[PDB]
């Protein structure tokens, strides 16, 4: 089970990585 | 639609997916 | 006799080496 | 004579001015200032000070500049291209604290 | 025809969506079912020494060698 | 050996004393065009 | 080893070391929005 | 928010370059970077603690970290043996949580505040050009160096005390008392020889000698950053420097990659600072172990010398074999049996203590002999064994990171020299300095 | 002027001398010529060496009945191992000759002059007005040679492993290497390798396009590119495809060095033994255990235990 | 006192990782931060209590 | 024997050698 | 070893010869 945690934890982090860029692009961020 | 480009690039890419599909499933091959 | 043989080889190239060196020909 | 100064002149020793240049421009701000031009004379001496004229002893000296020593700017300049090494002012302040 | 046109064709993203998964299963199911061994004739991990031969294959011929490698496989 | 390693001693620092003084002599790099 | 305390949270740790090299990663990634200007 | 290609002429691969100017944005980003050094700090030592096994000596299973941890003697009882884990797991938390602040802190000073503090915050604000703030921001940082210096000192002579490698019976937490403050002695490692039975700086072997060499940088340190604080360069100072950020991280460089051999060296010789216990025997030691421990093998089963001595070319009596070429070797567990005169031989006839045999075989066993594919042993070994010293780590990934940062400095140092001299971007196709020479015959 | 100091730095750093001297050539030129002049002094003719320490010394000078393809001067004795070894720490000449040292005046000597030309490239460059960092792409093979002759001995504990100074103890060198270490499947030797092949292939085809394209032209030299393979927009300017011709070849040979001395530290390249096993435990041997028994046997054969 | 520390600090996981995700939201987008100060204060100053929550609960065990 | 190959070499290679350098630098 | 003396001394001395004449005739 705890593979599947670290599995979840890699798609949590990969995920939030590029969320705040992707944000920011669909907002008028500055970039 | 069946541009000389188009073949090339079928040509080279089925057998490339195709190949990697193969050796995905076998690497999880019990030994 | 071959070790004088050698030395020769070596000093002619070293002397082709330093002539092409110091007495090179000017361009055209 | 600094009219003819070569353009994009780097010397042997990597000075990238002749050596005349300094000797000569200190000639003539020493001899502007000889004629009563003293608001020219601090900036032919500061170009001077750009060519690298490192010596600081006889600007600070001369009194054949002192004619010129006289206006702020002149002290101004020298302090700002030659700083005091010690901060005496500093540390005396920072004693009384 | 350039590559911009082409990529965001709906109708090349549907196809290509639609066989790529396909072609990928194929590949799958071609090695997991032992389709490949048999095929392609590379040993499975259970019979590289068949119990009359413990040591290594070796062929010693060159015009008569299908028997010989049907005596050695298996 | 010792007159042989004082004659290495001797040619060395002169020679690395040489080459530290050089350096120290060369005036700062300066952009006239700036 | 880790105290029983944090024991059911091994698995975060296990991946805390890699996040660094992600976020050279990152900055490639924004540099691709900001569309290599 | 970045600038353009245009309006900065640095394209993105070289994007950084556009902050040489902008302070707060630069300031962003070294806050942000020594966040991110802390982070790694920290998880390391929480992943570190979470695969350790008190049990096992710590250089079996690869640790880099710990080792530091019980060096300064944290939960360490004679001999090596593990005590507590909790000292390593505070230190980790407490790493990573600083690290979240350094990182929060560096994201604000470079996402939303002033791009230049000059304007609004005289003290803070700074020019390249400009000497004496850089003297004063240079003495800031001395007096933390030494502050830090002074910090390990207090610990090691106050407030417990750090791993001693060379106690009777063994290594063990200690004390320090009186450490070696002699001026000449500190001095004589920073003039001995770098070559082999000398080692310069890598050859300190007691505890003592750290100590007194810390005190000494220390208050030297402290010394130097209140002198930088309130002066202004020499004449020549200024005449025989470039003045410019890029020739700052020039100088930096050449001396961070100068450091980074020195530290590749100093793992892979010295022992004292790095205690055998932790980090794993080191090459020589672990040749003259096997040594030893074939000498005590063959002497117990028979029951100068020609089984496995010889005489060195100085004259001292030196294990013998191919294990010649490491007769410098000293070690905790060797020097009692050593004489005067190199190794005599009643020592060995009379005193052995079982402690220095049973640590012989562990270090034998364990050599500092590995593969990049994590397999121990030599590279024609036919068999699988997981294991590679740290020690081969440590030396390896730093002696490559140095040589790339004396790389870096060539680079820097070289554009920055020509910047300053103001041809850097180029010939001027008009005036070239080779046109004005003479043609070369 | 006119002073003894004035006058010797005038002519130290003017570029009116047939080979420019700079200052770097101050320590630069002496130290090559002394070990120039030393190695070929012991290159003709030189006692044996005892390389191995234990009284069976090698014939390496070629005076004493060798080849030019055999002939070398032998590294340091393994006796002495890290100790410094000049004249005046030898008992006597003989001796010094005996154990070995002029391999390691040269190494050091040759050492220093590299670096010194590397820094006079550095000034020459400053002076002439050009771009600076030449000395960059000159630091592969100058931390290649250091790597071999320095930083490898010092991992190894002794002098002894230095690359002997000749074309067969070259031979002899990366035989033992690759015994001891395995040199070929490590993969900053296959970078290094990968670099070497790289270079020569764009030397090749940039020689030949841009000889083709000089008729009485560029724009043709890189249509035929673009049309030679699929890559149309390839190295559109000149300034991005020199770059690359630099940069390839250096980063190479900074890999390679990079993985010997890695390799200095025990730290070997990939070991695929026994990593394909069948049912039921055998061993089924693969080409990786092919240059396993090639290297176990050149280790066995090297290693004179009496 | 475990059943409590664990869900403290499984509230610090999550309270990271929406701050993590805010931080660079409110901060890059034009005119966000200078009138959402509030929030963010609020929000560091309840991670700072809660870590010091957590760090004193495990001083009692 | 030896001494006599030497001798004889050296007086054909290095004199002949010194004309042709000079004749080549005239020209 | 007189076939091997011969054909070196041949090898040096025809070519380079060769040469020579050549580039006197140039100049
Ligand atoms: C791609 C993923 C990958 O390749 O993952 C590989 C590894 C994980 O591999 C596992 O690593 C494990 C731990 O190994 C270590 O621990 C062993 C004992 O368990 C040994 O004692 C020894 O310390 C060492 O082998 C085991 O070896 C496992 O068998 C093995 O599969 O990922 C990791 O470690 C992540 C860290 C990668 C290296 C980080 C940089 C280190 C810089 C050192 C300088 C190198 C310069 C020279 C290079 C040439
Ligand atoms: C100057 C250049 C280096 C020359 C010296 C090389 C050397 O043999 O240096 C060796 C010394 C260490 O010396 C060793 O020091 C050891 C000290 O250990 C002894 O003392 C220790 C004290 O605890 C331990 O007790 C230990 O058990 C005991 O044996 C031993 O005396 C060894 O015999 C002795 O060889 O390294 C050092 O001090 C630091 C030296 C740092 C430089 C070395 C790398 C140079 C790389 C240059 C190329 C880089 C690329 C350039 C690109 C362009
Ligand atoms: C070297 C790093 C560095 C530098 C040069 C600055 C400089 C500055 N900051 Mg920044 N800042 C930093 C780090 C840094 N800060 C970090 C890490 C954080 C996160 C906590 C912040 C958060 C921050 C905010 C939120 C604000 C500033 C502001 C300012 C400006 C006003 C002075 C100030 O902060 O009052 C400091 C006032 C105090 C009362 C603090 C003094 C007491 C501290 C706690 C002493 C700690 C020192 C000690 C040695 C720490 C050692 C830690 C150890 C790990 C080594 C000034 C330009 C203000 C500004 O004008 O914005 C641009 C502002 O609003 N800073
Ligand atoms: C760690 C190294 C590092 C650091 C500290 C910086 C820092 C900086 N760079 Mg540089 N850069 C780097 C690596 C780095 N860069 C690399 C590797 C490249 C090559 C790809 C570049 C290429 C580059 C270019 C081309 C430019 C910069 C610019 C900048 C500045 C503005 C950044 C910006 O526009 O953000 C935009 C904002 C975002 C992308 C959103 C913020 C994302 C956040 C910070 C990350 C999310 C995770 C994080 C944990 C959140 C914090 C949580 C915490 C509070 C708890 C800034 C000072 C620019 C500049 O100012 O030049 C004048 C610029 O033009 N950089
Ligand atoms: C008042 C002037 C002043 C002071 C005191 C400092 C102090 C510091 N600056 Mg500098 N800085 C200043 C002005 C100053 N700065 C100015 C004007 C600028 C230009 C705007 C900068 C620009 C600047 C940059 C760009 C950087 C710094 C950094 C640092 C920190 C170094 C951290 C580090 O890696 O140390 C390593 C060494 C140690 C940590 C050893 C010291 C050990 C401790 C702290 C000493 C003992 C005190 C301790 C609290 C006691 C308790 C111990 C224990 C119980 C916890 C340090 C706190 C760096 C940093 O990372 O800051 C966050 C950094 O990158 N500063
Ligand atoms: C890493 C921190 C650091 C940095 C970057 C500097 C940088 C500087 N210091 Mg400071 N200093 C420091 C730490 C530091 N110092 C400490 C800790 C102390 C207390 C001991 C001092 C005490 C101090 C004084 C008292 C003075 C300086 C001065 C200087 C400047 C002159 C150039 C120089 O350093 O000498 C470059 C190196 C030399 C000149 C060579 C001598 C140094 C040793 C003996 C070299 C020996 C070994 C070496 C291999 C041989 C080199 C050969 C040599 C002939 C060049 C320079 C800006 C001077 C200045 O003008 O600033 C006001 C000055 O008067 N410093
Ligand atoms: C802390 C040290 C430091 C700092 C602050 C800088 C800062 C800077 N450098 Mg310098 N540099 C350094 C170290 C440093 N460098 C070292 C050690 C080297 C030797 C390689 C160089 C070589 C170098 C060159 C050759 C150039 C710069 C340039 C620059 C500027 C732009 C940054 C850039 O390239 O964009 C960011 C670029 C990237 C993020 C691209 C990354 C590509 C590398 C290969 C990634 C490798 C990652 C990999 C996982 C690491 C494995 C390590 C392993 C071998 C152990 C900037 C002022 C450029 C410039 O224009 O200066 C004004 C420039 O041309 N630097
Ligand atoms: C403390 C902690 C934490 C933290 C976190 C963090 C710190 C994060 C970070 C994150 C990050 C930092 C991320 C990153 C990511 C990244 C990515 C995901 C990337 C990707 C990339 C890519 C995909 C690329 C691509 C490319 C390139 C390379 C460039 C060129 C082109 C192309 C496009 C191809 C959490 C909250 C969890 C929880 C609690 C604990
Ligand atoms: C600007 C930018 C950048 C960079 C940045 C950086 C580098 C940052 C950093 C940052 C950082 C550096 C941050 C940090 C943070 C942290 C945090 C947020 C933390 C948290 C924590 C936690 C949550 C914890 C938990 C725990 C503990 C305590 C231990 C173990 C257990 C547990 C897990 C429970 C780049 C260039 C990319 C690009 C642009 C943008
Ligand atoms: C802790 C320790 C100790 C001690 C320590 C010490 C005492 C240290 C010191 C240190 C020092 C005391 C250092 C110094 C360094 C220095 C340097 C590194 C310098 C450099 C310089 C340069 C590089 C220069 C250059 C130049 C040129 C060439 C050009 C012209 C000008 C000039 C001259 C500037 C002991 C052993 C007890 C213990 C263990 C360790
Ligand atoms: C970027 C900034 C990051 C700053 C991070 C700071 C890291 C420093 C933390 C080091 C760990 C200190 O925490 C630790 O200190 C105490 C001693 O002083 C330890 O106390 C214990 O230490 C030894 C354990 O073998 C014994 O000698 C002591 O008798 C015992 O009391 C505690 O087990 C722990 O609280
Ligand atoms: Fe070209």
């Amino acid at each position: 089970i705890e593979l599947a945690l670290t599995l979840v934890s890699l798609v949590l982090v990969v995920s939030a990585g590029p969320l705040v860029v992707v944000l920011l692009s669909a907002r008028g961020g500055n970039l | 639609i069946f541009t000389v480009r188009w073949l090339a690039i079928h040509g080279i890419a089925v057998p490339t997916i195709f190949f990697l599909g193969a050796i995905t499933a076998m690497q999880f091959i019990q030994r | 006799m071959e070790a004088l043989v050698y030395t020769f080889l070596l000093v002619g190239t070293l002397g082709i080496i330093f002539f092409s060196i110091f007495f090179r020909d000017p361009p055209r | 004579i600094i009219a003819m100064e070569p353009r994009n002149f780097v010397g042997d020793n990597f000075s990238r001015n002749t050596p005349i240049y300094k000797v000569t421009q200190y000639n003539i701000a020493c001899c502007y200032s000889m004629l009563d031009q003293v608001e020219e004379a601090i900036k032919s001496l500061d170009a001077a000070m750009l060519s690298g004229f490192d010596n600081y002893d006889q600007i600070r000296r001369d009194k054949n500049l002192s004619k010129a020593r006289a206006n702020p700017k002149f002290q101004a300049v020298l302090d700002k291209y030659d700083e005091p090494v010690v901060n005496w002012n500093a540390v005396k302040a920072t004693f009384g604290a | 025809r350039p590559f911009s046109d082409i990529l965001t064709s709906i109708r090349y993203w549907v196809i290509h969506s639609i066989t790529v998964p396909a072609l990928f299963i194929a590949g799958w199911l071609f090695v997991s079912t032992g389709l490949a061994y048999d095929v392609f004739g590379t040993p499975r991990p259970n019979e590289y020494f068949t119990e009359d031969r413990q040591e290594a294959p070796l062929i010693t011929d060159r015009f008569n060698a299908l028997e010989q490698v049907k005596k050695l496989s298996g | 050996m010792l007159t042989l390693k004082i004659f290495v001693y001797t040619v060395v620092t002169f020679f690395v004393c040489l080459f530290i003084f050089g350096f120290l002599s060369n005036d700062p790099a300066r952009n006239p065009g700036k | 080893k880790l105290p029983e305390a944090y024991a059911p949270f091994a698995p975060i740790v296990d991946v805390l070391p890699v996040i660094p090299v992600f976020f050279i990663l990152l900055a490639f990634v924004w540099q691709a929005a900001v569309s290599f200007r | 928010g970045g600038r353009d290609q245009e309006t900065t002429g640095f394209a993105w691969w070289s994007g950084n370059a556009r902050l040489i100017n902008l302070s707060g944005k630069l300031l962003g980003a070294h806050v942000a970077h020594a966040g991110l050094i802390v982070f790694w700090a920290g998880a390391m030592n929480l992943f570190e603690v979470s695969h350790f096994v008190p049990e096992k000596p710590m250089y079996e299973q690869g640790l880099i970290l710990l080792p530091h941890i019980a060096t300064l003697g944290y939960g360490v009882g004679p001999g090596g043996e593990i005590i507590d884990t909790f000292p390593y797991f505070v230190s980790g938390v407490l790493h990573l949580i600083s690290s979240a602040v350094l990182g929060f802190g560096g994201v604000y000073h470079s996402l939303i505040g002033p791009e230049t503090l000059e304007e609004s915050y005289p003290f803070f604000g700074y020019v390249w050009k400009d000497k004496n703030k850089m003297t004063n921001i240079l003495g800031y940082h001395l007096i933390m160096l030494g502050l830090g210096a002074w910090l390990l000192v207090w610990k090691a002579m106050y407030f417990g005390g750090v791993y001693d490698t060379w106690a009777p019976g063994g290594g063990d937490v200690r004390v320090i008392t009186n450490p070696t403050t002699n001026a000449a002695v500190i001095f004589g490692y920073l003039v001995k020889s770098p070559f082999g039975g000398d080692g310069w700086i890598c050859s300190v072997d007691n505890m003592e000698d750290i100590i007194g060499g810390h005190i000494w940088i220390g208050t030297l340190e402290i010394l130097g950053g209140i002198w930088h604080i309130y002066t202004t360069p020499w004449p020549w100072a200024r005449r025989a420097f470039v003045w410019s950020g890029e020739a700052y991280l020039s100088y930096s460089l050449g001396a961070i990659g100068v450091m980074g051999f020195i530290a590749c060296c100093m793992s892979w010789f010295n022992n004292t600072a790095y205690p055998s216990e932790f980090y794993g025997p080191t090459g020589p030691e672990a040749s003259q172990s096997q040594a030893f421990t074939f000498l005590v093998r063959d002497q117990r089963l028979g029951a100068g010398l020609g089984k496995y001595l010889m005489r060195s070319p100085t004259g001292e009596i030196i294990f013998g074999g191919e294990t010649m070429r490491f007769w410098d070797f000293r070690g905790p567990w060797l020097e009692p049996l050593r004489g005067p005169n190199g190794l005599d031989l009643n020592k060995l006839k009379n005193d052995i203590q079982p402690w220095q045999e049973r640590r012989a075989a562990e270090y034998m066993t364990h050599a500092p002999l590995g593969s990049l594919n994590s397999v121990g042993g030599v590279a024609t070994e036919i068999n699988a064994v997981n294991f590679v010293s740290p020690r081969s780590w440590l030396a390896c990934s730093h002696f490559c990171l140095g040589f790339f940062f004396f790389i870096g400095h060539l680079w820097h140092a070289g554009r920055a020299r020509a910047a300053a001299a103001g041809f850097e971007k180029g010939i001027d196709r008009f005036d070239e300095p080779v046109l004005s020479m003479r043609p070369l015959d | 002027n006119s002073s003894l100091w004035a006058r010797f730095c005038e002519w130290i750093t003017s570029t009116e001398n047939r080979l420019y001297i700079g200052w770097f050539g101050v320590i630069m030129i002496p130290c090559l010529l002394t070990a120039t002049s030393v190695f070929i002094i012991a290159f003709i003719a030189a006692p044996p060496v005892d390389i191995d320490g234990i009284r069976e010394p090698v014939s390496g000078s070629l005076l004493y009945g060798n080849n030019i393809i055999t002939g070398a001067v032998i590294p340091t004795s393994n006796a002495i191992g890290l100790h410094f070894y000049p004249i005046w720490e030898a008992a006597s000449l003989d001796e010094w000759l005996y154990n070995g040292g002029p391999y390691q005046l040269i190494v050091c000597h040759f050492l220093l002059g590299v670096y010194c030309y590397m820094g006079r490239e550095w000034e020459l460059s400053f002076r002439l007005g050009m771009r600076p960092w030449i000395a960059v792409a000159y630091s592969a093979p100058v931390a290649a040679a250091s790597a071999v002759f320095l930083v490898y001995p010092i991992g190894q504990g002794s002098f002894s492993d230095g690359m002997p100074l000749g074309i067969s103890g070259t031979f002899n060198f990366m035989i033992v290497f690759q015994a001891e270490h395995n040199i070929l499947m490590h993969p900053f030797h296959m970078l290094g390798v990968a670099g070497v092949f790289g270079g020569s292939l764009f030397s090749a085809m940039h020689g030949s396009l841009v000889t083709s394209s000089l008729i009485r032209n560029i724009v043709a030299a890189h249509g035929y590119f673009g049309r030679l393979i699929f890559q149309y927009a390839s190295f559109n300017n000149s300034r991005s495809l020199h770059f690359f011709l630099a940069a390839w070849p250096v980063i190479g040979i900074w890999f390679t060095a990079l993985g010997l001395s890695t390799m200095a530290f025990n730290l070997n390249g990939f070991n695929f033994n026994q990593s394909v096993v069948d049912s039921q435990g055998r061993v089924l041997n693969t080409w990786a255990d092919i240059i396993n028994r090639a290297n176990l046997g050149m280790e066995v054969m090297h290693e004179r235990n009496a | 006192m475990t059943s409590i520390l664990q869900v403290a600090l499984l509230a610090l996981i999550f309270v990271s990782f929406a701050l993590v995700v805010g931080v660079p939201v409110v901060f890059a987008t034009p005119n966000g931060w200078t009138d959402n100060k509030g929030a963010v204060f609020s929000g560091l100053s309840l991670w700072l209590l809660l870590v010091f929550v957590v760090g004193i609960l495990n001083s009692f065990v | 024997n030896i001494y006599g190959l030497t001798a004889t070499a050296l007086f054909i290679i290095i004199p002949t050698s010194f004309l042709l350098i000079l004749y080549v630098k005239t020209a």
